[PDB]
């Protein structure tokens, strides 16, 4: 799947019990993200970081 | 050491 750099994670959302990720690839607009399994970036660590941050700072 | 930075995308 050729991989690609990946800048940020935008959301998460959960199909069944699988986990997924809308993922913002580098170099690549809005029209190209995508929903990615979970296992696509668990070794992303400093990009799983920085959405869990932004969903904490932002819980209403 | 940095992490891995890059992902597959099966999306496409």
């Amino acid at each position: 799947e050729d991989v690609f750099e990946v800048e940020k994670i935008l959301d998460m959302k959960t199909e069944g019990g699988k986990v997924l990720y809308k993922v913002r690839w580098k170099g690549y607009t809005s029209d190209d993200d995508t929903w990615e399994p979970e296992i696509h970036l668990e070794d992303c660590k400093e990009v799983l970081l920085e959405f869990r941050k932004k969903i904490a700072e932002n819980k209403a | 050491y940095e992490p891995s930075t890059t992902a597959r995308k099966v999306g496409r």
